[PDB]
């Protein structure tokens, strides 16, 4: 069967401001098969109770999911999304940048 | 409104 | 001002871990309004939009019956596909189905869809005329001949031109405040030096709906297709979308670059310039 590697974007719902609650998002798209592992990290550690959208797909049949959790960005804390898929040799870690 | 017609391949 | 209704369903076999997982989602344009997940507790079609929650128990029972019966049919379709391709029962496979319709701004039928993919590739699709099929391989030709014999296209066309169109028209009226709205993009520009003589300009479009948007950079009114990074439009989580386009420019030349934004909420295209 075909395999498609995911595109990954880590970002906040609203423009970040230190000390203000927000939502940290990890949007994974363009992948196949559907089996995917997505974690949101705070200082390299897995955040618990992260939620995600209902599995859907585009015209080319590739899947997309939005993973999200409530968070408060601070000057010290570092955030990231960690994705594992059959098309990746090892989990891919994408660091959250407040201007991307 | 979901499709009411189901088909076997 | 055309609109669409789409349902996307995915069945994934899980050898040694029980029945295939089945997930179906329903959308009107870029807004999800229902879901079904075989792993969830209810075993029912569930609301995912504020405007559909009010639908009465006959709606939820009938929609649950249709989606659950489809999950059981596509579960058997995964077994049939194993027979067509001589695949073992030990591997995981996927069967996806999409169906729906498009209507114009006057509410008239424009197009209908009914298609399947097996393991991420086209398997069989109803053609635009809604009377014939496109089979992707010789196993799908076997399916096409069975469906021609059972007059399946006439049964799909009835829904696609009738019930589907009636349903989408009704949802567009019922969900008008959400579905017929336009949130124009809220824009801003950032600037970050990357080197002694170069900086990155980044043009942002936030809080927009629908998702369709175009962000283009120009240098002295000339389309700059190079030294530009564009991200895929992404959901914010609140019903709106985001996108950004960036350019690497020489320091002291920021004012030569303009970002152009096109969206349904901008009757005239918008031009942005740093500071």
């Amino acid at each position: 069967m075909i395999q498609r590697t995911p595109k990954i974007q880590v970002y906040s719902r609203h423009p970040a401001e230190n000390g203000k609650s927000n939502f940290l998002n990890c949007y994974v798209s363009g992948f196949h098969p559907s089996d995917i592992e997505v974690d949101l990290l705070k200082n390299g550690e897995r955040i618990e109770k992260v939620e995600h959208s209902d599995l859907s797909f585009s015209k080319d049949w590739s899947f997309y999911l939005l993973y999200y959790t409530e968070f408060t960005p601070t000057e010290k804390d570092e955030y990231a999304c960690r994705v594992n898929h059959v098309t990746l040799s090892q989990p891919k870690i994408v660091k959250w940048d407040r201007d991307m | 409104l979901y499709l009411p017609v189901r088909v076997l391949i | 001002g055309s609109h669409s209704m789409r349902y996307f369903s995915t069945s994934v076999s899980r050898p040694g871990r029980g029945e295939p997982r089945f997930i179906a989602v329903g959308y009107v344009d870029d807004t999800q309004f229902v879901r079904f997940d075989s792993d969830a507790a209810s075993q029912r079609m569930e609301p995912r939009a504020p405007w559909i929650e009010q639908e009465g128990p006959e709606y939820w029972d009938e929609e649950t019956g249709k989606v659950k019966a489809h999950s059981q049919t596509d579960r058997e379709n995964l077994r049939i596909a194993l027979r067509y391709y001589n695949q073992s029962e030990a591997g995981s496979h996927t069967l996806q189905m999409m169906f729906g319709c498009d209507v114009g701004s006057d509410g008239r039928f424009l197009r209908g869809y009914h298609q399947y993919a097996y393991d991420g590739k086209d398997y069989i699709a109803l053609k635009e005329d809604l009377r014939s099929w496109t089979a992707a391989d010789m196993a799908a030709q076997i399916t096409k001949r069975k469906w021609e014999a059972a007059h399946v296209a006439e049964q799909q066309r009835a829904y696609l031109e009738g019930t589907c169109v009636d349903g989408l028209r009704r949802y567009l009226e019922n969900g008008k405040e959400t579905l017929q709205r336009t949130d124009p993009p809220k824009t801003h520009m950032t600037h970050h030096p990357i080197s002694d003589h170069e900086a990155t300009l980044r043009c942002w479009a936030l809080g927009f709906y629908p998702a369709e948007i175009t962000l283009t950079w120009q240098r002295d009114g000339e389309d700059q297709t190079q030294d530009t990074e564009l991200v895929e439009t992404r959901p914010a989580g609140d019903g709106t979308f985001q996108k950004w386009a960036a350019v690497v420019v020489p320091s002291g030349e920021e004012q030569r670059y303009t970002c152009h934004v096109q969206h349904e909420g901008l009757p005239k295209p918008l031009t942005l310039r740093w500071e």
